[PDB]
């Protein structure tokens, strides 16, 4: 009932994120100035956990299957380098043990309902 | 004087690295609230820099 995640689950995803060389603080450096960009970058980690094709490609790799995403979200590599192990993080939370953060990453990039900046 | 909600994703010393309502992973303040899983309501203000350049 509580809306609380597990340390234990929290630092297993860690344990995740060490296989790809990448911390917590990694991830600090790695967020994106602004809305826009957030929304983007979530949404990019979002259809690579969505897809279990990118999401084991994903895990084998440790890298993020740069063309398969770039096909289907329609960015830049450029925006998926800058954003790599940010992408990773969250891709990983979708399919974690980490259902707060999942919904809270979820609500997040639903927000999309009305978007052009201008 | 405005407020971020976030679940707390690591303590590191006197400052914790949570995950705001937008996802961002940042660095706030630590506080007595403070435990890696659970969620805490801060301001925008204990939002530390990593400074970027």
């Amino acid at each position: 009932m509580e809306d609380i995640e597990a340390r234990e689950d929290i630092e297993e995803l860690k344990k995740k994120l060490q296989e790809f060389g990448i911390t917590f603080l990694d991830l600090v450096l790695n967020v994106p100035k602004h809305r826009d960009s957030r929304q983007l970058c979530i949404r990019l980690a979002k259809m690579l956990a969505e897809d279990e094709q990118m999401y084991n490609a994903l895990m084998k790799n440790k890298n993020i299957p740069r063309n398969e995403l770039k096909k289907k979200a329609k960015v830049h590599g450029r925006t998926i380098g800058n954003n790599r192990k940010y992408i990773i993080a969250l891709c990983l939370i979708f399919r974690s043990n980490l259902n707060l953060s999942k919904r809270y990453l979820e609500y997040y990039t639903m927000l999309e309902h009305h978007h052009h900046h201008h | 004087s405005m407020n971020r909600l976030g679940i707390i994703y690591e303590i590191q010393g006197m400052k914790a690295v949570v995950l705001t309502s937008e996802g961002e992973f940042l660095i706030i303040r630590r506080r007595k609230d403070m435990k890696v899983g659970q969620q805490v309501s801060f301001e925008n203000e204990d939002i530390y820099n990593v400074r970027g350049k």
